[PDB]
């Protein structure tokens, strides 16, 4: 049969926990059981795997979990949680697409996964990004890593392989 | 020598057609295990960093390291070739001055052979380091691809927030 069972942490970053449980099992308890350790309450947290807030009555093969993904724990929001968004201001007018965190279980190949450690804010060149994208030729996804410090990975994978583009942020 | 083959023709083409648009000089740097190429652009705020490993040929050998440069826009003309479904072999013989790309369809019927004319390309100096990241997403490159298509029709910036 397949794996059966896997492991996930879960953290509010110092303090974390590691489980393993079937896939089938809702994550109640994984939750209570963090929470008590918290001292703070069940309910009184906010839970969210690679940006998408998930709530006890769920299974880790309905997020379409991995081996060692993280679940985290913050502070009650605002809320329900973290977003992406792309805008330009131009001599016309402006744009703004803001995409949320989701995975649809029925086809996976179409989600949207996001590690948030720090927020962040950065400008490109559109003429940059606009080769940038040729790559969407070579694979279903892109990877896109941004540091405020370094420049922006973008990454398409292929079987044994990847094609990267490192793009300096614009200043002003 | 280096013998390269590939499953299939269009894996290649596909590739080089990824980046022949921000750089078009880059040198190939061929290895033992597999084959690496790195360019910076004209503006030097762009890096292109390619990487094949060995899985992905169906039939890979390289004797010793060899480096060919090429001209990204003569070898698209030539990855026009043949059916695209076909197994495409690179070929150098080592110290070259020329490589050889051997289309063959399954079928011993057609055999096309180009040969091009190599470049000699300066190495530029950079290394890359890797350094965590404040964010990491990942979605359907079809979905990027609007987005930023779309968008560039109002601004020369785009810019990303994430919160």
């Amino acid at each position: 049969k397949p794996e059966t069972h896997i492991n996930l942490k879960v953290s509010d970053g110092s303090s974390e926990i590691f489980f393993k449980i079937k896939k089938t099992t809702p994550l109640r308890r994984l939750m209570e059981a963090f929470a008590k350790r918290q001292g703070k309450e069940m309910d009184s947290l906010r839970f969210l795997y690679d940006g998408i807030r998930i709530q006890a009555d769920q299974t880790p093969e309905d997020l379409d979990m991995e081996d060692n993904d993280i679940i985290e724990a913050h502070r009650e929001q605002i809320g329900g949680g973290e977003t992406i968004k792309f805008v330009a201001d131009g001599d016309i007018g402006s744009g703004s697409v803001i995409i949320k965190p989701f995975v649809d279980m029925e086809h996976p190949e179409t989600s949207i996964k996001l590690e948030m450690d720090q927020p962040v804010d950065l400008t490109f060149g559109a003429k940059y990004l606009l080769d940038i994208i040729k790559g969407s030729s070579l694979s279903d996804r892109v990877g896109i890593r941004l540091s405020s410090e370094a420049p922006a990975l973008f990454q398409f994978d292929l079987k044994s392989g990847f094609l990267q583009f490192f793009l300096a942020p614009k200043f002003n | 020598m280096l013998e390269a083959k590939f499953e299939e023709a269009s894996l290649f083409k596909r590739i080089i057609d990824g980046f022949k648009d921000c750089v078009q000089l880059v040198n190939f740097q061929c290895k033992e295990d597999g084959i690496i190429a790195q360019a910076v652009d004209d503006s030097r705020v762009l890096l292109v960093s390619l990487e094949i490993g060995v899985e992905a040929f169906q039939e890979y050998r390289c004797d010793h390291p060899v480096t060919l440069g090429m001209d990204l826009t003569s070898l698209s003309k030539i990855l026009r070739c043949g059916n695209n479904t076909d197994t495409l072999t690179l070929i150098a013989d080592n110290t070259p001055d020329s490589i050889i790309l051997l289309f063959e369809d399954t079928k011993k019927d057609r055999i096309a052979e180009y040969s091009l004319k190599l470049m000699d390309i300066d190495a530029d100096f950079l290394k890359i380091e890797e350094l965590q990241y404040d964010s990491t997403l990942s979605l359907p490159s079809s979905e990027f691809s609007k987005i930023v298509r779309d968008l560039s029709q109002l601004s020369d910036s785009i810019n990303i927030m994430i919160t």
